[PDB]
């Protein structure tokens, strides 16, 4: 459109509390099943078994005097121990996991900004025992 | 010509065999072929099959004898994507005495020779015996009731040493040395592709 506002369109992202500013944000999302192609035949099954399991991929930028800091706390909670609740920007509130977080840093070609690219995974809940 | 197989399940010179393992030992009595036929299969048009279960074979090894003796099985197996292949195997003539049941009436040679309890105990199934060793003289052969034509083959030739095991002909060959016949010195850096 002509008069979209981005910035209040977009959820501002954040993990476990912390918030940052993302860059992209994406999904998996999927629906698995068998595929039946029985010999000699001009005929094919499928049968519906579940849920593909939901991840989101995202890519957060620092751009600030102090984003060596930022990312340093940023790291220091993507490790805590546990899921977490996750606000995607475009899909508002989930609970993942974080699963990969590569840092991005260079000096001699771009000082200043730092990268992150990270890769949450639906994590719900579970109730131990045989559930 | 690197051709070293040509098949003949009875005159059908095996043209389709996608692959091929000819095994020949002398710790058993017998061999094993195992051929892998393509069998194609349309749908439409009639389609014959060959139930041999036992319809005889040889495999002339780089033209030469290298087997004798489908008895084994057929293995047709199926899939999408690869199917429609053929296991058959084939074990070697004297395997009879492997599989049978001893059906001598008396049950107690007397005064007999280990040669002679061996050569009624193979002519119940047509398998001409190779006797290449000697001949050793004992009074008492009592078979154990329907014990195997093997088991008692291997316990008569084990207490009196004598190797029991099969040719290339589809004959029972039991000798006491060697079958001479020397040849290629092997040499590590000449063939060997591999060795243990």
């Amino acid at each position: 459109g002509p008069c979209y506002n981005p910035d209040a369109e977009y959820l501002p992202a954040s993990f476990k509390g912390f918030s940052f500013d993302a860059d992209s944000s994406d999904s998996d999302h999927g629906r698995n099943g068998a595929e039946a192609e029985f010999v000699f035949g001009e005929r094919t099954g499928y049968a519906d078994l579940g849920i593909k399991i939901k991840s989101y991929q995202l890519r957060a930028r620092f751009q600030t005097n102090d984003h060596i800091a930022q990312t340093n706390a940023f790291i220091a909670v993507l490790e805590s121990p546990g899921p977490g609740l996750l606000v995607h920007p475009t899909r508002g509130t989930v609970f993942a996991a974080c699963r990969s977080a590569r840092v991005t840093d260079s000096k001699v070609d771009a000082a200043g900004v730092t990268y992150v690219e990270l890769d949450f995974v639906e994590a719900n809940s579970v109730l131990s025992g045989f559930g | 010509m690197i051709k070293p197989m040509r098949i003949f399940i009875g005159g059908e010179e095996l043209v389709t065999y996608t692959s091929a393992q000819l095994q020949r030992t002398k710790k058993q009595m017998t061999g094993s072929l195992t051929v892998e036929i393509f069998l194609d299969y349309v749908p439409t048009k009639p389609t014959i099959v060959n139930a041999v279960r036992g319809k005889e074979i040889l495999v002339y090894i780089m033209g030469e004898l290298a087997f004798t003796g489908a008895g084994g099985d057929v293995s047709v197996n199926f899939s999408k994507g690869n199917g429609y292949s053929v296991t058959l195997t084939a074990r070697g003539r004297t395997k009879y005495l492997i599989d049978s049941s001893q059906t001598h009436p008396t049950g107690f040679f007397k005064n007999t020779s280990d040669k002679k309890v061996i050569e009624t105990l193979v002519k119940e199934h047509n398998v001409v015996l190779q006797w290449d060793a000697e001949e050793i003289d004992e009074p008492k052969v009592t078979l154990r009731d329907g014990n195997r034509i093997y088991n008692e083959i291997f316990e008569r030739c084990n207490q009196n040493c004598h190797f029991a095991y099969e040719t290339r002909d589809g004959k029972l060959l039991i000798t006491d040395g060697t079958n001479g016949t020397v040849g290629e010195d092997i040499i590590l850096g000449y063939n060997i592709l591999d060795f243990s």
